């Protein structure tokens, strides 16, 4: 009655988004994650002087 | 190594384990009773009862608080009555009657507070037509309230201004709560706390884990409902329904542990409905006597204690009725016993 | 010459045969006491926090076994060689001795006696309560031992009590109140509330009450066992003491053979109490577990 | 019923257009890349002070204190370096099923199967905590709770809707329905902007929490879903379903691109974090072991042990320093 | 003291009266270990006899051996 | 958040006198107090210290075998009995209010305090200046040495600032070294050296003349020292 109506208009409505190459974004997520790799401590240890823990 | 202000840290969270320790002393006492069963079966009956046999808290302004969910009952219950009414298709013999249906139909239940003649009036002349009587006999199909007949009886005790509700009254009142409903009371210094889970409406796997180990499942099952049917679906048996769920409930292994005591109700409507229907015809099974309460009593205690996939759990029974205050005094000082025994702590037993 | 009715006999064969065996079990009671009984005292106060009446009373026992088992290879030293007396009065050595194994037996009275009154009437004493009734058995298990306490010590280079007070039959009332103050009223104590409790826990539903029986009569078993002949032969010698029985010198020999094996054998009780009580709990083993990862 | 039909056509339409964007995998980018190889994990910290099951726990952004809720009716602070405690606090509706804590470190949030949730005021005058606002309206079962400054939070029940709430009006604001079973988890982006919710339809949705409508619906798994949890960077996010098989999404490309999956697993997924990087998928199983994933090339790299029980949450400190673990024992456990 | 460290052997009861000085060949003192108040003389049969100090029959035996 | 005191008046050398300190308003169960002293004509002193639930008790070496302190909990009171009162006892005395936590900020709130006249080693603070002319519409600067370093391993400095308008109740101003109490407003900021902190009040206003009290925590007995007069 009422609800179709509303879904359908949703559905109408959810088309108009670009759509980019899924390279690029792989390509943006290894440049992401090389770049700031060095900074985790549970990926490249710390010494013992600076852990709190 | 420490300093000379961090010690206060320490002392206070050595002090806090300490008050700890004491909560943990004081919740070894309690003994959580689960109750379930399908709708309408009297969950929360038990409940009130209960409430008034030991805390004895009920209060006039308390009793006062229900006279508006008594005026929506009755207006809700009433307007079942002319759905069903429109349903089957039943001719009206009075013009008057036809046109008294309007008034009352597209009501809002909930905004409704108060009467005035208007009502009064109106539900007194259509209470009046046999055709409602007739409708009211037939109320197999349509599934209307069971404590109708209490109420529309005496409309003119309630049609009156100065209306304090009695103690009979409000134990047949239904109260809208979402949340599950907790009452906590103690006997002979042991703290019982039960629960209710009759109104939650999601999927019931997500939060059912939440009852790990709890000491006793106490199932009610209604008698009466063995012969009401629904148009919607050609073939509804609300005993199957109920047989489905018990089913269900034993084979989760959060349960193994804890004991099942199965109660039956509504045994009184029941030796006032064998007198012109017969049992055979719902059940084929069944091949002994009619018009015989002790026959149908015993084969439907005898089904559900067969109805057990293990065959290892000894599960109780008792035959109790709702509305009556010894029976339940009764019923409960039994059960008492037979499950405080049957329980036991283990602390350092390996 | 012509006439000697008196006729004495030497038994110096059976004690150096006896010594060795003797020497060997108290080393292998010393060396597993010390490593079985240093793992309870220590798991359950460092890091586990003490919960109720129960920890209390293992630790005091574990305690009390480790005192007892710390004074051996002073005694190991003492049988070979006699040399040295002037490190220490043996008066202090008999009294730590006799009030360790005096402690030992109330608190295994005492647990069970907790046991009793805690799960039929639901009572849950607080731990303070527990602190200073703990306090009261060791000082009974002191004032208790104080008989023995009169003993010589390394008067001519030897350590014993004189046989020369007034009374003649010191030696043998010593004999009977040790009997039977360590014998009947632990047994009975025992064996009467693990019977009541065994009915209670026979009739509930709680999907493993077998290991508790099982646990219970193991337990009953093994303290009957273990202590049995020592005390039938300390009877017999009782009633050789009181002269009604006749007297010969094999009797004698073979009277002291069989009461020194057994009284050796009697000592190897002390050490197993952990095994038979903590461990079998498995909340206990997690926690070692878990402290045998953190170590290593 | 010619709607239906035309529901239908749209669905073929978005589907090829999602499947011409797609053009190449992830692991074909992905093998010229030098594995991680084998890292262990250690327990530095054993906090122990609860009598039964732990359900949740949250870091505070200072990145020492924590907060846990376990069913005892009372929800504790601990301090993490020395393990002291500072807060215990009881609470009434004894049925607890989610906690959470204010950024600014004046609040905390907890709720339950009553359906109020009830928040605490801690920093006040005479050093007693005591309740601000009985905040109510719902109905069902709230599952989860975010604070997003110290006035707005968002809440999520078992009425198949989302709402945005105001602590100090008391009075709703922003519904967001269009659910049709029901809602799981939570979370919101590192701008908070942007939050994503996924429901029991094996469905999750992006949410703008601005305007009010949904902006994008993502289908795919074959079971209800338990957790979610976005990428450190703010553009895909990963998600553990009772499959067993998590899954990755990203938002730009509008299409999965990887899936984790092994045959010896079968049971469900409890909890679900990336690290502060964004190399590591830590996730929490029902096999007594959490297992740490690569995220760019799909094999393991160890186990972390040490349970009886199921783990029931995850929780990874702002500096990507430290990971906690609480499971059904009344214990929590620190790994470094 | 307990039971299983015991030094001396000799538990004699009975007490000598007069024994022929001729006979005796060695002198010994009973071991003073647990103090029984007795005194060994082993005689030219190769046997031991345990008399008491009291008498003075074993101070001119140990007057005999000194010599 | 009222404290009251009594026990004010003359007494006669050699005897006995009981001071009370009530307590309405808070949960008086978990909060540590203290008791400091003030002659009419020097600055501050140390006397002694209760902690919560009677679990410890410290004294100042000066007073120790003299006094006691008791703290009924039930009723919410407490109780100083001073006994063998000699000549130079004679003074103002405070009750205070402290809870020691993570980021908490102890003494925070002082009360009125009782009047008590007759008749008949630690680490030392030192001031570098007494009088300071203000000058309003600018800068000022106060500074305190110090003989030990202060900074500790875990990083913070237990050094404090008080404040004490005249004729009134010292409230705190801030508290280690970097942090102020919520209650002022932001123009205070303390910066220092290990050796010796300065306090920089930032654009003087009206009424803002205070005796200033440099105080340490690091271990007890902690001291006080001289402090600064400003005067215009
Ligand atoms: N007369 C009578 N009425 C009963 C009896 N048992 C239950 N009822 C009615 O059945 C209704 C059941 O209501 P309720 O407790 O809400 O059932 P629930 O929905 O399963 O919780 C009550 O309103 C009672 O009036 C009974 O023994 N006698
Ligand atoms: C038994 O004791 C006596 C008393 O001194 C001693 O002379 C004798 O050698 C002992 N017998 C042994 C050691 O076999």
């Amino acid at each position: 009655i009422a609800q179709a109506r509303k879904l359908v208009e949703q559905l109408k409505m959810e088309a108009n988004i670009d759509r980019i190459k899924v390279s690029k974004a792989a390509a943006d997520l290894m440049a992401y994650c090389e770049a700031h790799a060095k900074e985790d401590p549970l990926l490249t240890p710390v010494p013992a002087s600076e852990n709190p823990f | 190594t420490l300093s000379a202000e961090d010690k206060a840290a320490v002392e206070r969270s050595k002090m806090i384990e300490k008050q700890l320790r004491r909560d943990k002393r004081d919740a070894r006492r309690e003994l959580k009773l689960l109750l379930l069963g399908t709708g309408e079966s009297g969950k929360s009956t038990f409940i009130k009862q209960m409430r008034i046999i030991h805390g004895a808290g009920y209060s006039e302004e308390d009793k006062r608080g229900f006279t508006k969910l008594v005026y929506q009952n009755i207006f809700t219950a009433m307007q079942a009555m002319i759905r069903a009414m429109e349903t089957l298709k039943i001719l009206y013999k009075y013009e008057q009657n036809k046109a008294n249906a309007l008034l009352i139909r597209e009501v809002d239940v909930e905004k409704v507070t108060t009467f005035e003649h208007q009502y009064v009036s109106a539900i007194k002349t259509l209470w009046e037509d046999p055709g409602i009587q007739e409708c009211y006999d037939r109320r197999r199909e349509y599934q209307l309230s069971d404590s109708a007949k209490y109420y529309l009886t005496d409309v003119d005790r309630i049609a009156t201004l100065g209306y304090l509700p009695t103690q009979q009254d409000v134990l047949r009142v239904r109260v809208p709560t979402t949340g599950i409903i907790e009452y906590p009371f103690d006997l002979e210094n042991i703290i019982f706390r039960m629960v209710d889970v009759g109104g939650q409406r999601s999927e019931r796997r997500k939060w059912i884990h939440c009852f790990e180990n709890v000491t006793s499942i106490m199932f009610l099952v209604a008698l009466s409902e063995y012969d009401q049917v629904l148009v919607e679906s050609d073939n509804e048996n609300r005993m199957e329904e109920s047989k489905a769920l018990f089913r269900t409930i034993i084979t989760y292994p959060w349960f193994q542990n804890s004991s099942v005591i199965l109660f039956l109700n509504k045994k009184d409507l029941l030796e006032d409905k064998i007198l012109y229907s017969h049992l055979v015809d719902y059940f084929p099974e069944f091949d002994g006597p009619q018009r015989d309460a002790q026959a149908a009593r015993e084969f439907i205690l005898k089904m559900f204690v067969d109805l057990n996939p293990d065959s290892d759990k000894i599960i109780y029974s008792h035959f109790t009725c709702a509305t009556d205050t010894e029976n339940i005094r009764f019923v409960f000082a039994a059960v008492k016993d037979t499950i405080l025994q049957l329980n036991l702590k283990e602390y350092n037993l390996v | 010459d012509y006439d000697e009715d008196a006729t004495p006999c030497v038994f110096t064969d059976v004690l150096n045969q006896s010594k060795p065996v003797t020497l060997f079990l108290y080393g292998v009671v010393f060396l597993f006491g010390s490593i079985g009984n240093f793992l309870v005292i220590f798991t359950i106060t460092w890091r586990r926090r003490i919960q109720c009446s129960g920890d209390v009373y293992f630790i005091n026992l574990a305690a009390a076994d480790l005192l007892f088992v710390c004074t051996l290879p002073l005694w190991m030293q003492y049988l070979l060689d006699h040399n040295s007396l002037a490190s220490v009065p043996c008066t202090l050595l008999t009294a730590c001795f006799y009030v360790a194994m005096f402690a030992s037996l109330c608190f295994i009275t005492e647990i069970a006696l907790d046991r009793y009154y805690a799960i039929v009437y639901m009572r849950y004493r607080p731990v303070k309560q527990a602190c200073l009734f703990s306090i009261f058995w060791w000082i009974f298990a002191v004032i208790i031992a104080i008989p023995h306490f009169m003993v010589v010590t390394k008067k001519d280079n030897q350590c014993m009590t004189d046989y020369d007070y007034l009374e003649v039959s010191y030696p043998i009332i010593l004999n009977v109140e040790l009997m039977l103050g360590a014998f009947v009223i632990p047994l009975s104590v025992i064996s009467y509330c693990y019977y009541r409790i065994s009915r209670i826990v026979a009739v509930s539903q709680s999907r493993h009450k077998g290991r508790i029986v099982r646990v219970l009569i193991a337990v009953v078993l093994v303290f009957i066992i273990f202590w049995l002949p020592y005390h039938l032969t300390l009877f017999v010698d009782t009633l050789k003491l009181l002269k009604w029985i006749s007297s010969s010198c094999e009797f004698e020999r073979s009277l002291k053979r069989a009461l020194i094996l057994t009284e050796s054998l009697a000592f190897c009780h002390c050490c197993l109490n952990p095994l038979l009580y903590v461990f079998v709990g498995t909340k206990f083993r997690q926690e070692l577990h878990c402290l045998l990862a953190e170590f290593r | 019923d010619q709607l239906r039909q035309e529901a239908e056509q749209l669905k073929n339409q978005i589907r090829d257009a999602r499947k011409a964007c797609a053009d190449a995998t992830l692991s074909q980018i992905t093998n010229n890349i030098d594995p991680v190889g084998r890292i262990q994990m250690r327990t530095r910290r054993t906090l122990r002070g609860h009598l039964a099951k732990i359900y949740a726990m949250h870091w505070g952004t200072d990145s020492r204190l924590l907060v846990s809720a376990s069913q005892d009716g009372k929800l504790i602070i601990w301090d993490s370096y020395t393990t002291n405690k500072v807060h215990a606090i009881p609470l009434r509706s004894s049925w607890v099923m989610t906690c959470a804590y204010a950024p600014s470190g004046n609040y905390v949030a907890c709720g339950g199967l009553d359906n109020i949730c009830s928040i605490y005021n801690l920093k006040t005058r005479e050093g007693n905590v005591r309740v601000s606002r009985e905040l109510a309206g719902h109905t069902g079962y709230l599952s989860c709770c975010r604070f997003l400054d110290d006035n707005q939070i968002v809440t999520s029940s078992g009425d198949t809707t989302c709402a945005l709430w105001d602590i100090e009006t008391g009075q709703q604001t922003t519904t967001f329905t269009g659910h049709t079973g029901d809602v799981m988890s939570l979370s919101l982006a590192p701008d908070t902007r942007l939050f994503v919710s996924g429901a029991c339809d094996a469905s999750a949705k992006l949410w703008d929490v601005r305007e009010g409508m949904c902006r994008q619906t993502f289908t795919g798994h074959e079971s209800d879903i338990n957790a979610i949890c976005f990428f450190p960077n703010g553009n895909a996010f990963a998600t553990g379903s009772d499959d067993a098989t998590c899954r990755l999404f990203d938002l730009r490309a509008d299409q999965e691109l990887m899936t984790y999956s092994h045959d010896n697993i079968i049971c469900g997924i409890t909890s679900v974090s990336f690290s502060k990087s964004g190399r590591l998928l830590l996730a929490g199983y029902d096999d007594f072991n959490c297992n740490v994933w690569d995220a760019l090339k799909a094999d393991r790299a160890g186990v972390l042990a040490g349970h009886d029980n199921r783990v029931s949450c995850l929780g990874v400190t702002d500096d990507g320093m430290a990971v906690a673990t609480g499971s059904w024992d009344s214990f929590l456990k620190i790994w470094n | 003291q307990h039971h299983g460290v015991t030094k001396c052997n000799i538990t004699c009861s009975k007490m000598t009266s007069k024994i022929p000085v001729a006979l005796l060949i060695h002198y010994q003192q009973n071991q003073a270990s647990c103090g029984k108040r007795a005194i060994i003389l082993e005689t030219r049969q190769h046997r031991l006899f345990c008399a008491d100090p009291k008498e003075q029959w074993v101070k001119d035996a140990m007057q005999h051996l000194d010599r | 958040v009222q404290l009251v005191e009594s026990g004010g008046g003359l007494v006669q050398p050699g005897g006995s006198r009981k001071l009370s300190c009530s307590a309405s308003g808070f949960a008086f169960s978990s909060f540590g107090m203290h008791w400091v002293r003030q002659a009419p004509e020097k600055g501050l002193e140390w006397v002694a210290y209760i902690s919560s639930g009677s679990g410890t008790i410290y004294y100042a070496d000066t007073v120790k075998g003299r006094f006691t302190i008791s703290r009924d909990d039930p009723k919410n009171t407490l109780f100083l009995q001073m006994t063998s009162l000699r000549s130079e006892d004679t003074a103002m005395y405070y009750c205070v209010r402290s809870i020691y936590y993570y980021g908490s900020s102890p003494f925070d709130f002082w009360g009125q305090g009782t009047t008590l006249t007759v008749s008949s080693s630690d680490i030392v603070m030192t001031q570098a200046t007494s009088s300071v002319p203000v000058t309003p519409g600018e800068s000022v600067s106060i500074s305190c040495r110090s003989s030990k370093s202060l900074l500790h391993s875990n990083g913070n400095t237990y050094l404090y600032w008080f404040l004490q308008r005249p004729g009134q109740s010292p409230q705190l101003l801030i508290y280690r070294m970097s942090n102020l109490a919520s209650g002022v407003p932001d123009r205070f900021s303390g910066s220092g050296s290990g050796t010796a902190f300065t306090l920089t009040i930032s654009r003087l206003e009206a009424e803002d003349v205070g005796v200033y009290y440099c105080m340490q925590h690091l271990e007890y007995p902690l001291t006080f020292g001289a402090g600064t007069k400003l005067e215009l």
